[PDB]
């Protein structure tokens, strides 16, 4: 998969749209139950004064405090409804019994719930076995004896994972995200990936990049009873694979040169990644939804604003009647440089001076009063105002698709629609009603 | 090493109340729930229902609704069944059970006899 | 409710017989079946955790197999210390139903 | 205390108010001084090359760096004025002497300050004693000797708490919140709770839920001098107990059905918990102030907006003249589902399709163009737009107190007051002045 | 350097400007390369069952997972362009070879890059040496043997730093800030400070306060190849030293007393520190840029808005024509108390009651309907509304430079410019055009 | 200021006497009282940390009691190695005031 | 094991200056503060005040203001008192003290004698 | 202990193709890059360029562009050079080298002879 | 490109001579210079890591000095086991250039 990213900068709306990114949208979750076999050990009647026995004593006290804290949290979006439903189903009496029966001899098993859902199961940690077989026997009677420092060190190391799990759940109040390493190890995550009910393409894609999956997954709390701590991990699946996806970097373009004192501007409301889903283009407004890795983007349809297929008409012709666009219309003149994948827009405006830069050639270009565009070839740093923005070092088929600014068509007598964030047709309605205001004002004056 | 101990046998008359108690020792009583079973004389084994040893909300099988009720005292680690409005069909044995790695685990039986 | 019945209601075998007991279910249960060994005038105990996992402390002669609706035990060799009434009971969901009782005897 | 929560959804303002919650407001703090006896150990003249001696050397270096960092922070709302005053009082010369004199023989004591305040005192950690009695003696002369791995492990474990305290204070810049486990252990917190100057009811309530107290408490830094590290822990008290408290979930209700293209909406400014305080209802605007646990809510009067007793008039009759209400008036049509305690409001509006759901029965209900309400009985998941919201599984006396939408009374010719966040009387003034605008416009036209 | 802070409160704009603070602006970075010599150890063929051998096995597994995770992040403002350029230069083949050649025998060296930049270099951690000399030899053949618990404890302690580095870079996605202790120790940071290419004044200033430098510095990721993990630390330099710098605390001043129902207000847009830079005053709008320590402030010119020398004219005479000021003009009446260095402004307005307080003297002052000012002498706590604000205990030459409120000059017939955040000249234009609106309205009425 | 005075300005006891010294205060001090044993031509040292906590290295014969305003020492048995001038001094707040000096003697 | 050592005795005339120094060894000098005491000949023990061994700001009792001043050198771990404008009442002893677990801890005395 | 092993010598005719392979054993092949050197008969040592053993993008010296190309198989830990369009100037030796703490590290030479 | 040449193209010394070899550079290189010991019919190996750091396993007789443009080796004593062709090569940047070859001989 060669990284053939082709960005095309536009001078019409001064929005640069990348291309060549093969995305992978997520349409659902896969809830699996992960159980830690806790042990409810009563306060031992040990009166030893040795350092090792004492250390085992505060470690057991820490374990008991962690268990009590877990019970304390157990007392009280689609991001968590599947896990919540699984927890509620597992709260039914007998489901824990079936889970333990299935996992009696195997660390992995498939259990069918009462309502019909079949969930994969794991046994990441075995604290009950280790405790009842090592700590309880020797440290049982009135005489206390622990002669192995290896034993206490091993107990510290193993109980550490439970301690971090309790800490993360306490701070995050029962639901954690992203899936930390402590909750599910990389090897265990890979093993669960291999057992997923999907084809080999999705399995290979989700195996290649595992940190992305960790970022997009979740973790819940269900129940601590019958000496079992079960937390459901909501790993995702990707129904659509390698769909053509494109970023839509935008930048505020302000008036022709700079009219001294005040004037308009029109940046493009919609930014972030776009993707094609079953003939309808998906849209992601938030930056934290879609994550980039190499030449392929990973997204999340949790709050994706599904759009029709005519979205691509916005880029090539903003004033197309086949599709409806949108542009935030403001009045603030700030020089900015939206860094893109294979370039950098620069809206040098007003008094501030902006110049391209190179480490070896020094300053090689000087901007003007317009949203100009600078390629990544021959440029490594862009200096705008008082700050310096690094220009990506990636190589791609850059295309300066120039045109004319859309500002010139707007009426120069007045520039209405201050601080507006609606569709372009609505902005046409706004300019229409503002010039209706002005025509009725002047006709009333003439009638007077 | 988990031992469940029940009460003793009784011989009484219809219309009165029977108190049969099971005490659980060997584990913390909060988590594991208490389950009650019926044995008819010579027939198979019925299933009453369950009483949760954490909150105290029981659920009853449709056959055994109306006359039977279990209550528990978590402080004493004992759960007892009160059987009011005794019928002649009450003859049989009573069992207290819990979920131990799959199937149930029942303690010793308590013969109940109904005279006239 | 899932009703469970046993075909050999009354069984009588010799000391060296390989006896077989089957249980049926009205519905489909993924394993979730166990048996009990009722001694006369005592409290029965389990011997097979699931359809194919024998319990600890049970002689290896006992063992089981089957999934879905048909389930069946396997006894390698009868031993006179083993005698009583055998029942089978699922734990798929409440309510909980037992069988008719396999009253094994000695020929 | 049975959880008899009774929610009553309204169709007038489409705001669902829960009930049956017995709150506990906090009206003040209780500053107590917690001292860690540090030891100022000079750089030892040890030249050993053994692994254990070396490890003790970097552990002592870590301890010295932590002490120096603490001195570095010591160099430079009502959330912290009490603790600040206690620190300033303890900065007076001689107060540390009295604290050490009192705590010479007992881990707990009561010390009266110079200005009159009496503060409980603790000694959580004894680093000076352990250091001067174990590390200094053997590791004193030119010959170095540490034959016990138990000793170095114990020193690591004990110095770990000081290390985390230093880290938390360094990141948080001298004041930390919430009170972490490292600063005060659960057992020590309970012990200080038992010694609080309050009745047994407040003590029992604050003992039952300790994580809530940890969330609402604080921690400060005062002084590191005279070989003492004293940090003041601001645990709270709850003057009023079990007052009737009610949540006031709100939802945006938009125009009758959906008028095609644009129209108004009126969500209720005030949300969050409410409580009764000495005959006057307290109001909490922020979500992070009041925390819920089981059927009782815990709040904080640090920034609570105290209100008169007529606040309950807002719910039953929004247009009541006895009390003044408030409603944010907007123009944006977004379908939303504000999940409540025993239900879920759903303002299905416009093109988007919203339907209730059940795991076993599938889709059982279809919404319409209005802020409808769905009970928790027979419904487990609500699907609105592109996301699925879990509906609480709690059971309570739900009451669908229906009525008529308040939108219909508003003038349909124009819908003024865009993006307004004032009182309902002020919105009446706004509609009055807008229709004054329109009447003077039309009368001027007729005069022309 | 005596702390002779002199605050002068004003009654004209009710903005209190501190003085006497000697700042230190940062104008550039100093990128230095810090390398950790990793070891690429293959999966050992060890079949031992001892606890110590096993523990070494999961520790080596953790190390390998950390290395793989580092490679995973390696797969994919002026805050980071210098570090990015250094990483790209080091990505050239042969630069790592030169770095290793230079650091073959010395833990510190100076290396000149291909493009001309000379960067100081470090070797903080030597994992390859320890691994290949201790873990590989004994744990090489089919027979496994580790008889020293000291060895495994030392390995855990040393690998801990790499584990935290990997964790921080994974959560922060390759770039971390502030510079944590794990990335660069205090001793190593001081050593690099002593080797900085600056005079002794800047070196002494940056040595005196090291936590400030840690807050303002950065850390990057470049490359993991040729058994080297190199991350560039961007420590700053301070070109200008001890420039006169002044804070500019502001407060909202509302109308004369309180006109019942509604009126205007005018707080001062610009807050935060100010500093003099080569005859032109620098301005810092954000709170997180400039940090205070004792009587000297430390700042950052990353986004500082450079201003001409006439900025001081804003304070003494707001309506001066030599310089242009700015005032956010609002309509919301909220009582607030902006705590200053040697005082506390209090804008007690409306129904709420605000009173000064003292711990020993009780309430000693009652405010009125105006932005009054309270000195730190004789006052320790200020109670406004429902919350109590601590008044700084610092001592300085306070100066109550009173005057007259600027509100009275504004037209009482109407108070335009709601929610405006522009320059004072622009607000004069706004009031001019609003009263133009009103004059044309009344003249049209008279013409009718 | 808190003025502190001692009633037995001059005391002379035998070798087996149980002597008692009292100190009064103008104000109320919660403990915060100590005594000193001045040897002639030397530097005195403390012997009781607070009103009721004897110092390390002091014979157990010494001990103290009292809170608020009245404070008083307890000496189990006089020992001829113990002789000098005794003073009492509070440390509630600055300024710091001493007593008149208990010049203990030998009968 | 904390030892505080002062200077030696002096015999001088009124109107000149007396320098008396106390050196503290056994602990870091920054934290613990230095306190100065007066002993009148045959009378009780007065209290001068304190000088902070961290910053260097002293505070004086109203009786002992005007003529007495303490200064310290933290590098040498020594604190000394300079007594200008000597009066005949200066006869007595001088003590340097610190706060050691409640009460003070004084070093050996330095007899000062005033002649004519 | 790092050992680099190359292929054997060859004697062939102009116009055909020469395959010479170097195998690296002793370290993971991904990070360390492969460098190729020329030795003229009796003259000094030229430098071809480098091929990256991580991605596979080579860079060639201006002298040695057009006829020489290196390719590698990371699975087999072997990198080989294919020499098409043989000229009589190809006589000499070939070396495979890597960066080992400063200078290069070359394996044994492979004599190439051109006949007619 | 940086061209590197050697002055003693052909050298012939006795068994107890202290021989000196110099290399020049067209440009300025901060150290970054090494030498190789070519044996006839074999593969040469490095002996000096940088301008002044001898390699491991090389006799201490070898050593080097110089920075910038002029670099020079130091041989304490010739030993008959050491004979061959010596070349010098920089590694400042690509492309990589060698010298003319110091063909050391025996007198």
């Amino acid at each position: 998969s060669s990284q053939n990213i082709t960005e095309e900068f536009y001078q019409s709306t001064c929005s640069a749209v990348s291309r060549g990114y093969f995305g992978a949208l997520r349409t659902g979750w896969y809830t699996s139950v992960i159980t830690i076999e806790l042990s409810n050990i009563k306060e031992i009647k040990c009166n030893g004064t040795d350092t090792k026995v004492k250390l085992i004593k505060q470690e057991l006290d820490k374990y008991k405090n962690a268990v009590t804290d877990l019970q304390l949290l157990m007392q009280n979006g689609s991001a968590i409804c599947s896990g919540i439903a699984v927890c509620k189903v597992l709260h039914l009496e007998g489901e824990v019994n079936k889970i333990k029966n299935a996992l009696l001899s195997t660390n992995k098993a498939v259990v069918s719930l009462s309502n019909g859902v079949s969930v994969l199961t794991f046994k990441v940690l075995d604290l009950k076995n280790y405790i009842n077989n090592r700590l309880l026997p020797i440290l049982n009677q009135q005489s206390c004896r622990i002669p192995n420092i290896e034993t206490v060190i091993e107990f510290q190391q193993m109980n550490s994972r439970l301690l971090e799990i309790t800490r993360e759940f306490s701070v995050n109040a029962g639901v954690t995200t992203p899936l930390s390493t402590y909750m599910l190890t990389n090897s265990e995550l890979l093993s669960l990936i291999n057992d997923m009910p999907i084809t080999n393409d999705q399995k290979k894609l989700m195996s290649s990049n595992v940190q992305i999956v960790r970022q997009q997954s979740y973790s819940i709390m269900c129940i601590i009873k019958e000496e079992v701590l079960a937390y459901v991990v909501q790993l995702p699946i990707y129904g659509v694979i390698d769909t053509p996806c494109w970023k839509l970097h935008t930048s505020p373009l302000c008036t022709t040169n700079i009219k001294e004192g005040s004037n308009i501007c029109l940046t493009r409301t919609d930014r972030g990644w776009y993707c094609d889903n079953a003939g309808s283009v998906s849209f992601f407004p938030q930056a934290d939804t879609c994550k980039v890795q190499s030449n392929r983007v990973f997204c999340d349809t949790m709050n994706s604003l599904t759009l029709p297929s005519e979205v691509s008409l916005c880029n090539t012709d903003i004033f197309n009647s086949k599709y409806d666009c949108k542009i935030m219309t403001s009045k603030t003149d700030i020089s900015s440089s939206v860094i893109t994948s294979l370039g950098a827009i620069v809206s040098c405006y007003g008094k501030t001076k902006c110049t391209a830069s190179n480490k070896n050639r020094g300053i090689i270009k000087t901007f003007s009063n317009g949203c100009d565009y600078v390629s990544n070839k021959g440029v490594d740093t862009v200096s705008v105002g008082n700050t310096l923005y690094c220009v990506n070092k990636l190589e791609g088929q850059n295309l300066y698709v120039k045109g004319e600014p859309i500002i010139n068509y707007y009426d120069p007598l007045v520039f209405p629609s201050d601080e507006f964030d609606a569709s372009i047709s609505q902005v046409n309605e706004k300019i229409n009603q503002s010039l209706a205001f002005i025509r009725r004002s002047d006709e009333l004056l003439s009638a007077i | 090493q988990i031992q469940l101990v029940q009460s003793g046998p009784e011989l009484k008359k219809p219309g009165a109340s029977v108190k049969i108690s099971c005490k659980a020792s060997g584990y913390t009583f909060t988590d594991y729930s208490m389950h009650w079973l019926k044995q008819a004389p010579g027939k198979g084994l019925k299933w009453m229902g369950w009483i949760t040893t954490e909150t105290g909300e029981p659920t009853y099988a449709d056959d055994f609704k109306g006359r039977f009720a279990f209550s528990l005292d978590t402080s004493a680690s004992t759960a007892y069944l009160q059987i009011s409005s005794l019928k002649a069909e009450d003859t049989g044995v009573y069992f207290c059970a819990r979920y131990y790695y799959g199937p149930f685990y029942w303690g010793q039986g308590t013969l109940v006899t109904v005279s006239s | 409710d899932i009703q469970m019945t046993q075909s050999p209601s009354s069984l009588s075998a010799s000391v060296g017989d390989r006896v077989t007991i089957t249980c049926r279910s009205s519905g489909n249960i993924h394993n979730f079946l166990t048996w009990y060994q009722q001694k006369p005038g005592k409290s029965p105990q389990f011997l097979v955790y699931n359809a194919k996992t024998l319990a600890d402390g049970v002689p290896s002669r006992f063992s089981g197999s089957g999934s879905g609706t048909q389930f069946t035990l396997t006894i390698s060799s009868l031993q006179p210390e083993d005698f009583g009434i055998y029942y089978c009971q699922h734990f798929w969901t409440t309510p909980y139903t037992f069988g008719g009782g396999t009253k094994v005897e000695i020929k």
